[PDB]
């Protein structure tokens, strides 16, 4: 038979705050509404853990989502990600709170901070959970792909605690902000021979590099809808408001409009990305044989009779000379006033 | 440097699986079992830093004893010797359980300079046995490496990139790196080093009898925290959605899809 | 010569006939219509007809045999010679409509394709059956009626040849509106003269092909490919009458030479697995079971190992076979890539003579200090060559391409090859046919296409018309 | 059964080098022509098959799919003939059956028929009831991988008269049985002299003023061969 362990001891779902130097990831906001939650099942708080250099007055904007405890640490060696002082806090931070679960993001950080201590601890940790269920007897029901995506997984947790999960990005939403804020900051300590690391930071470089087509989840595709090269400026302020790269047809190409590397279809890139948006595009066999196994395709073509109605999950029957300068209106609109 | 372990996995030889209804085990096609491509990268991380600085290129496998043929296939490559940890006690591990066992055996086989894991395996994909086995070993660790800028005898110049950054990193020797994908090409199994004996190496077998700690509670079903309760195929639909209607009444519907899947535009 | 305009009240005979939303008149016509891959000639016709059936296909060329108006039948606009151009302008016959897969003979092993079948559509619908159409040409949204006039060939031509050899049957549709069915689903003929077998390679100048009967194989489930580096071209071409005669046939044997893969890793952006080596040869063996492939690949590799390569690497991986194979799948969009504009030689030699041609444009390219990067297939002889244009000026480009295709096709010629073997003669490769085959064996060709078109309607000045 | 396992055998990639098809009473010509009995003869239908190879486990592997496979399908027996001296016992019997039919009767009248491969053993079927009904003997082999059928319409005792109006009737009603199975004229022999007016059956006008249309062509004045394939059909 197996000892058990008293779960009455471990309490509180903490949300690992994901910033770099300051600036918030969106991921954070989103666990902050799953873990309030999950927390309301249980009757738990929700807690928050902060590592950082200059980062103690962005604690009350975690206090303004609903998080009980903004716990703080905030010594001058956390300025960037080296994995061994932001294990030994976290592990640190795991003796005195003693939470019941920890979510983190999905992010490159997450994934690798999370995993140095989970092993620690020598208790279960979970991989890009799209779904999360708590049992009101503390186990946290963890549902996450795997082969690929080919297959879910169902994984629990009885014995370990504080199990740990790792959450993928933009699957949760961001709960609205509370009129008044309640809980309070918690600034922490920690001995400075816990704080040195082996490896020390060059420096941090901006991605300042175009990504390629095959590696891109989301894609804005024109084609010979779009008339002039100079209406192209329209589209490229529109695809960086969703993050998208520009992809063309063979005749963007033959205008000379873009690289041969941005083609998409059999005469260039097979790619399969999260959205693509076709504007002016005619579903023709040489385009749609690049791209039909995109898991989004919406389409913009004036014309109901064209073929790539056929194969779009949402098809929009329009001018795009009308609906995207009027669109890029309703981007600041919501966003600004 | 010198000394470079690389740990390999044999994984299934594709990953298009379905799950039958009530059996609960993944309906796999058949057993065409290959080497996961993700450590393709990180045997050949390891072979251009044998070439730039001479040293010697270990790979370690933890799996049943079919697992012996993604180490020959790691020895056409150019791989110097290998090493297997099968034992019936080792089955049935999480990555709590299996990067025990693996830094376990990584300790039976000596000091290294510098371990080399891949970014993730094809039927896990939780990639995370990398982080863990270096927190058991005790050495640092940087992960989604992406390039070498420098490979001193003593530590190496790493790249290691976020969704929008990229570090610089100074990390000395001993420690774990994990490359990600498309780091360089690797290279393809040679059927002339095939040819040798059959191969120089002759792969070292390792059980739970080898290792420092001999004790079954740390291993395998016994030492997982996590447990799978189920598989079951993922629920995906396809909506066919029209919008008409000109003007800014299919601009807010535009509108509306991309808030609804957070783009935000 | 005695061609009669299409007028408005042959417009309206017509839409009598086809439905007025298939029939396309002057400014709906479309600029793709106009040319093909060629891109040197543009002409456009005056009536551009989607037809969607044989009877509508008869009713269009007893039309215009009687109002002598020229027909030119259109696949999907792929070939690269100018055939389906219509350089007087009459009626546009389009069969991309006709897609419909009609029967599937799981007994004779055939196929019934309708004319605009696309061939990666026809090649996903008989492996789902698990059955094999061996023709690939590169192209996959070629129609296979297009393949058919055009006699295309690809990559398993060395162990199964070309699509002359998977043709059973057609139905085609003279010039004069008559419909003959020339073949069936018999395996041996030796009823008269092969007309089909005319019909095949004549790039719809005889007659137009409406059904289609095509001989399918058993699909072999297992596919290995081997890599194989050598240090020169001579060495790579010398080992292929070895690897033949040795009864391991491969399925596909690819000479690439290292500057034409720098060329595909600018343009993918990855690295070649192994290029410490300036030429290779790329084999593909197949079977159905793992042990009978393993058996065949390392007979050749034991043979290539005892004449001078520097290795054999052995390619068994779906990851594998992509990282080698998408490499030489782009070497065409490469090429098109890093040039301005460029022309295509496809020449096939025999094939003790690929590596001195080779070796010749090789010497060619540094003589005329133009680029002229080239591949095939080694195990059959063809050749596919590139002059590249570069930065050469639009007078310097035109003398600089006429003297190097002219020396390229010369020689050819000298080494007892042939002008073309994939991709035909059509409008470009005129003038070389007539400096290959002499006058009087264009005479031949030209009294046959008076046989079946006497009135020349069916896409005159093509193959043999004014050589 | 035996012309219906054949796309079975395509079918399992183990394709032979020879799938030939015999009755009983064909190969009981060829016993009485050779003077030997043939290996096994307690059966009507017969179907010899041949696989080749460059060793002997890749022929094994190629003989045992298939023979597994007839088995599985209603097959008797399956008989492993491996050996010279086997071989030229039952090799010697296919050879010998046009010269075991000649010597059996007077003359003989053929035909060559190619049908599709799945109307094989209604063509077969057809000539045994045409043989009975017109009381001439038509014996008949050939190839089960392709479709071709030699077809013998022997005289045996007729007189000339009665012989000419019996050789007409039944190679009209065969050819045009052809016809109807979406078959040819000849798959192997040819047209000549002899099939010009069955190949204007077949084809159309039309299909023939195609080829007469071509050998004035090549021989505007008529020269090479005369009157023979696609002249005066
Ligand atoms: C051998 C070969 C290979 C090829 N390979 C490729 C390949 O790999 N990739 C590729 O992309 N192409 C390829 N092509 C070209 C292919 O035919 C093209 O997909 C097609 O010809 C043109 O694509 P398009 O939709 O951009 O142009 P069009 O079809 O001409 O685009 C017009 C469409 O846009 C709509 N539209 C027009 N104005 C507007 C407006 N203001 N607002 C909204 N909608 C509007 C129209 O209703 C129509 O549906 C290949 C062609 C050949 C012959
Ligand atoms: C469907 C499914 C879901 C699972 N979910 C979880 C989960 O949520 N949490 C959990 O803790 N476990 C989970 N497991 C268990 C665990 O992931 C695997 O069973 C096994 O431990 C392989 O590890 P991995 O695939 O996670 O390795 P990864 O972390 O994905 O691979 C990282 C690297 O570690 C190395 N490596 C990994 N495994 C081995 C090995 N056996 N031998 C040598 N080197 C190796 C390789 O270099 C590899 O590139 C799951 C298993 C399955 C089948
Ligand atoms: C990138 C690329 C790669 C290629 N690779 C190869 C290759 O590897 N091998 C190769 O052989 N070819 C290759 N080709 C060219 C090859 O000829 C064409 O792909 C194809 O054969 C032409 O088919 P289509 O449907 O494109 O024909 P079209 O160009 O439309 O027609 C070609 C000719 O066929 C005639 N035709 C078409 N349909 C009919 C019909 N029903 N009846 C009578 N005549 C008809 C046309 O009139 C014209 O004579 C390639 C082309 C491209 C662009
Ligand atoms: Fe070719």
């Amino acid at each position: 038979e197996k000892v058990a362990i008293d779960k009455s001891l471990y309490r509180g779902i903490t949300v690992y705050v994901d910033h770099i130097e300051g600036q918030i990831h969106p991921v954070t906001f989103e666990l902050i509404g799953k873990a309030r939650e999950l927390a309301a099942v249980i009757g738990h708080p929700v807690y928050a853990l902060l590592m950082g250099t200059n980062i103690t007055e962005k604690a009350d904007e975690l206090l303004k989502y609903g998080v009980d405890k903004v716990f703080v640490y905030d010594k001058p060696e956390l300025k960037h990600f080296v994995i061994e002082p932001y294990a030994n806090v976290l592990e640190d931070f795991i003796e005195k709170v003693k939470p019941s679960s920890i979510l983190v993001g999905a992010t490159n950080v997450g994934r690798s901070l999370a995993p140095r201590v989970a092993a620690r601890y020598r208790t279960g940790l979970t991989a890009d959970c799209t779904i999360l269920e708590m049992k009101e007897n503390t186990d946290l029901v963890q549902i996450r792909p795997a082969f690929g995506g080919n297959i879910m997984a169902q994984i629990v947790t009885e014995n370990t605690r504080p199990q740990f999960c790792t959450v993928r990005y933009k699957v949760f939403t961001a709960p609205e902000r509370v009129n008044e804020p309640w809980g309070d900051v918690e600034m922490m300590d920690i001995e400075k021979a816990k704080l040195v690391s082996a490896i020390e930071v060059m420096e941090v470089i901006k991605k300042e590099k175009g990504i390629d087509l095959s590696e891109a989840e989301t894609i804005v595709a024109v084609g010979r809808g779009v008339k002039c090269e100079k209406d192209l400026d329209m589209i490229h302020e529109f695809a960086e408001k969703i993050g998208a790269t520009v992809a063309c047809t063979r005749p963007g190409i033959e205008a000379g409009w873009f690289d041969a590397r941005l083609q998409i279809g059999l005469s260039g890139r097979t790619v399969k990305p999260k959205l693509i948006i076709a504007l002016g595009i005619s579903g023709a066999v040489q385009f749609a044989a690049g791209m039909q196994n995109s898991e989004y395709i919406i389409a913009i073509n004036s014309d109901p009779k064209a073929p790539i109605f056929n194969i779009a999950h949402c098809g929009m029957v329009g001018d795009l000379y009308e609906i995207l300068p009027e669109l890029l209106t309703m981007i600041e609109g919501p966003e600004n006033n | 440097m010198s000394k470079i372990l690389v740990c390999i996995k044999q994984v299934p030889g594709t990953s298009n699986v379905e799950v039958d209804p009530e059996t609960g085990v993944l309906i796999r096609d058949g057993v065409e079992s290959k080497l996961n491509p993700y450590d393709l990268f990180g045997l050949e991380t390891a072979f251009r830093l044998k070439e730039q600085l001479g040293g010697t290129i270990t790979t370690l496998s933890m799996g049943p004893m079919q697992s012996k043929e993604v180490l020959m296939e790691s020895f056409y490559m150019g791989a110097d010797e290998g090493c297997l940890l099968s034992d019936r006690k080792f089955g049935g591990a999480d990555v709590v359980a299996t990067s025990y066992t693996l830094a376990q055996g990584t300790k039976r086989l000596g000091d290294f300079d510098l371990i080399i894991c891949g970014k993730q395996t094809t039927d896990g994909d939780t990639a995370q046995v990398g982080p863990e086995m270096a927190e058991f070993l005790g050495i640092p660790h940087v992960t989604n490496v992406i390039k070498i800028l420098a490979a001193d005898e003593k530590g190496l110049t790493l790249q290691m990139n976020m969704e929008e950054s990229l570090e610089i990193q100074r990390v000395p020797y001993p420690c774990l790196i994990t490359v990600d994908k498309d780091i360089y090409t690797p290279r393809l199994p040679s059927y002339k080093r095939k040819l040798d004996i059959s191969k120089n190496p002759e792969i070292k077998i390792l059980t739970l009898k080898d290792m420092y700690d001999t004790n079954e509670k740390k291993y395998g079903l016994s030492g997982s925290p996590t447990q799978v309760e189920r598989i079951f195929p993922p629920e995906s639909n396809v909506e066919k959605t029209s919008f008409e209607g000109d003007g800014k009444v299919l601009a807010k519907a535009l509108l509306g899809i991309l808030t609804e899947k957070k783009y935000l535009g | 010569m005695n061609y009669k305009k299409v007028e408005a009240s042959d417009i309206a005979a017509i839409k009598e006939l086809i439905p007025a939303e298939r029939v396309f008149v002057g400014t709906e016509i479309g600029e793709d219509f106009s040319h093909d891959e060629l891109g040197s000639i543009h002409s456009y016709p005056e009536v551009l007809i989607k037809v969607t059936s044989t009877e509508e296909v008869s009713k269009i060329m007893k039309y215009a045999y009687e109002h002598n108006i020229p027909v030119v039948v259109r696949g999907s606009g792929t070939g690269l010679v100018g055939a389906c151009v219509p350089l007087f302008g009459g009626i546009m016959l389009e069969t991309t409509l006709m897609n419909n897969i009609l029967e599937l003979d799981t007994e004779n092993l055939t196929v019934t394709v309708e004319p605009g079948v696309l061939l990666m559509e026809l090649s996903k619908f008989v492996e789902e059956n698990d059955l094999f159409y061996p023709p690939d040409p590169g192209e996959k949204s070629a129609t296979i009626a297009g393949n058919i006039s055009t006699n295309a060939g690809g990559m398993r031509a060395v162990k199964y040849g070309v699509t002359r050899d998977y043709v059973r049957g057609l139905t085609v549709v003279l010039a004069n509106g008559e419909i003959i069915e020339l073949g069936g689903k018999i395996v041996k003929n030796s009823s008269g003269y092969s007309l089909k077998d005319l019909v095949i390679g004549s790039e719809g100048t005889l007659c137009v092909i409406t059904k289609a009967i095509l001989k399918l194989l058993p699909l072999p489930k297992m596919t290995l490919s081997l890599l194989i580096p050598f240090e020169n071209i001579s060495d790579a071409a010398g080992i292929v009458p070895k690897i033949i005669k040795s009864k391991a046939i491969p399925t596909a044997i690819e000479f690439m030479e290292r500057q034409t893969i720098l060329f595909a890793e600018d343009f993918l952006g990855k690295k070649f697995p192994d290029s410490s080596s300036n030429a290779y040869i790329l084999l593909t063996f197949d079977g159905n079971t793992k042990e009978q492939v393993e058996a065949e690949y390392e007979t050749v590799a034991n043979l290539c190992l005892a004449e001078g390569a520097k290795d054999v690497y052995i390619v068994d991986t779906v990851e594998r076979k992509d990282s080698v194979w998408s490499a030489r799948g782009a070497f065409l969009e490469a090429i098109k890539a890093s040039t301005t504009e460029m022309d295509e030689c496809d020449v096939v030699v025999p094939r003790n003579r690929i590596a001195e041609f080779i070796e010749f444009t090789h010497d060619l390219a540094k003589e005329m200090d133009v680029r002229i990067p080239s591949f095939g297939h080694a195990g059959d002889g063809n050749l596919h060559i590139y002059v590249c244009r570069d930065e050469l000026c639009q007078a310097d480009w035109e003398a600089k391409l006429a003297e190097a295709m002219d020396r390229m096709y010369a020689k050819a010629l000298t080494f007892e090859g042939l002008v073309s073997g994939e991709h035909g003669i059509g409008y470009a490769k005129r003038k070389y046919l007539l400096n290959d085959f002499g006058t009087e064996h264009l005479a031949l060709m030209a009294g046959i296409k008076q046989t079946f078109d006497p009135k020349n309607l069916l896409n005159p000045k093509k193959v043999c018309q004014m050589a």
